[PDB]
């Protein structure tokens, strides 16, 4: 029942500002401290700042003093992290954790909201190829090629088909990602039935439902 | 400020008792360092284990005990359940802020299934062609996927991803060989080879 939920992935242009949010539930918002940490790509965690929602006691580190500004909305249970003068090296996953004291802190953590300081994907349907059914099961795939930025959200039959869906990790080449997804449908069902692969790219506001045909 | 250091990787068998140390560049680690042990799981899944040097977090199996060993801190896992495979970070309080260790990837079988897909038609039409080889069901997640055209190894063009642990305590990954409409048609076969634990597995298409 204790949960800290953070905003979704953000895409910020350089020299810009981001206001992430971390809403809390399952506990007294104004009795626990709110700490923020970030993890640039291959760097290890860095402590950013902290705020006591009850008192509005915000304590930073010398480094982020002027660029990070935490605010708390006592009514909505949300703590906000403003970040200005965005640089490439700011690209990282920002996380929030609650705490009580140096003896008890960083027990419950958010999920992390990724910030990246816009090209939609090109989806290609992958039909079996080897038409000689491997067994009672046949597998279709969807190639989500050349997109930016992360992420995309692949779905099969708009969620109807959730059994045996394997969405693999993206690869990167020249600032463009590409990723694969698959779903194993029992022979009988396809192509007798229509199988669609839905791909959404939040950052560009595009959605593509590709009917995968043989 | 200082530099916290942890052993990059500690391997162990289920049930064993392993000890993760953590030290600083400042010197000896006392109680006024309030060491915190954070367990990180895939996708930035953080879970607090110990805090204040040895205070178990709310709801964490007692096999996780924090303690000071000499001038270093120490997270002790006695009876490592397979599920304890993750990264362990020690954070040290250096007046006014925390300083995090890099992490300790604690590592507490099965042969792979290869799945090849020939390029899509709409992609060939764009003078391009990506062969997708999806590797499923391997454990431990550690493979070396190579490609071969006509039996001759290919080097440039292959893009292989990091092994993701499917919930099933097994892994999966995906390699790609980006070719041109021309090259695809130009050859006889295309082989996706994967090497796992001394033994190779390969699947091809024409």
């Amino acid at each position: 029942e204790v949960q800290l939920q953070q905003s979704g992935a953000e895409l910020a242009r350089p020299g810009a500002s981001v206001k992430l949010s971390c809403r809390t539930s399952g506990y007294s918002f104004t009795t626990y401290w709110m700490q923020w940490v970030r993890q640039r790509p291959g760097q290890g965690l860095e402590w950013i700042a902290a705020i006591y929602p009850g008192d509005d006691d915000a304590r930073y580190t010398q480094k982020f003093k002027g660029k990070a500004t935490l605010t708390a909305d006592r009514s909505s249970s949300i703590v906000y992290l403003q970040l200005n003068s965005l640089t490439s090296e700011d690209s990282a996953v920002y996380s929030c954790s609650r705490g009580r004291s140096l003896y008890y802190t960083m027990d419950y953590w958010g999920q992390g909201t990724s910030v990246t300081v816009t090209t939609p994907p090109s989806v290609y349907p992958l039909a079996p190829g080897s038409a000689a059914q491997t067994n009672s099961m046949v597998t279709l795939g969807c190639l989500v090629k050349g997109y930016f930025p992360e992420p995309v959200t692949v779905s099969w039959n708009t969620g109807s088909l959730s059994s045996g869906v394997h969405t693999f990790p993206a690869v990167l080449q020249s600032d463009l990602y590409t990723l694969s997804s698959s779903v194993t449908v029992p022979s009988s069902t396809w192509p007798s039935e229509t199988v669609t692969c839905n791909v959404a790219h939040p950052a560009s506001s595009t959605k593509v439902d590709k009917k995968i045909v043989p | 400020q200082a530099v916290v250091t942890q052993e990059s990787a500690l391997t162990t068998s289920p049930g064993e008792t392993v000890t993760l140390t953590c030290r600083s560049s400042s010197g000896a680690i006392t109680t006024s360092h309030y060491a915190n042990w954070i367990q990180e799981k895939p996708d930035h899944l953080f879970t607090g284990l110990i805090s204040g040097t040895n205070n178990r977090a709310p709801g964490v199996p007692a096999r996780f005990s924090g303690s000071l060993i000499g001038d270093k801190a120490a997270l002790t896992i006695t009876g490592a359940q397979t599920e304890d495979e993750a990264i362990y970070i020690c954070a040290l309080w250096f007046s006014n802020q925390f300083i995090f260790g890099s992490g300790t990837k604690v590592t507490v079988k099965s042969s792979p299934s290869v799945t090849l897909f020939p390029p899509s038609s709409e992609e060939l039409e764009t003078n391009k062609a990506t062969l997708v080889c999806t590797i499923t069901d391997f454990y431990p997640g550690v493979v070396t996927v190579d490609w071969k055209v006509d039996g001759t190894p290919v080097t440039q063009g292959m893009e292989t991803t990091q092994p993701s642990k499917q919930s099933n305590n097994k892994y999966m990954a995906s390699s790609y060989l980006t070719l041109t409409a021309r090259a695809w048609e130009r050859h006889s076969s295309y082989s996706c080879q994967v090497t796992h634990e001394g033994h190779t597995v390969e699947k091809s298409l024409s």
